[PDB]
């Protein structure tokens, strides 16, 4: 094989994820203890559109 | 033509073809390949075939 290969190392994804069609990676996720998962949601889709 | 068709079969039809109370989905225009044009001459140049 060392006639005709050259190797070396890298990095890879263990778990390639999709969602809808196209490439995506999942986030799981808490609102405080006492709080409406609505308001948490809220927040997330505040801090993703930056 | 291609361009855009391009931009609407790899980002658009594919979520439209899916998308709530939609059947049969047809493009005007066609998505990228890798075309890959022979030349004849150049083909009986150096001795090769496709």
């Amino acid at each position: 094989f060392s006639a005709f290969s050259s190797s070396r190392w890298e990095y890879g994804s263990p778990r390639l994820e999709r969602y809808n069609g196209l490439p995506s990676m999942e986030i799981l996720g808490q609102a405080a203890p006492g709080k409406s998962t609505g308001e948490a949601m809220e927040l997330m889709e505040q801090l993703a559109s930056k | 033509q291609e361009d855009i068709s391009d931009y609407v079969a790899a980002n658009m039809k594919d979520a439209i073809s899916r998308t709530s109370g939609v059947g049969d989905v047809q493009l005007f225009g066609s998505q990228y390949a890798m075309r890959i044009w022979m030349n004849p001459n150049e083909l009986n140049k150096f001795q090769l075939t496709p």
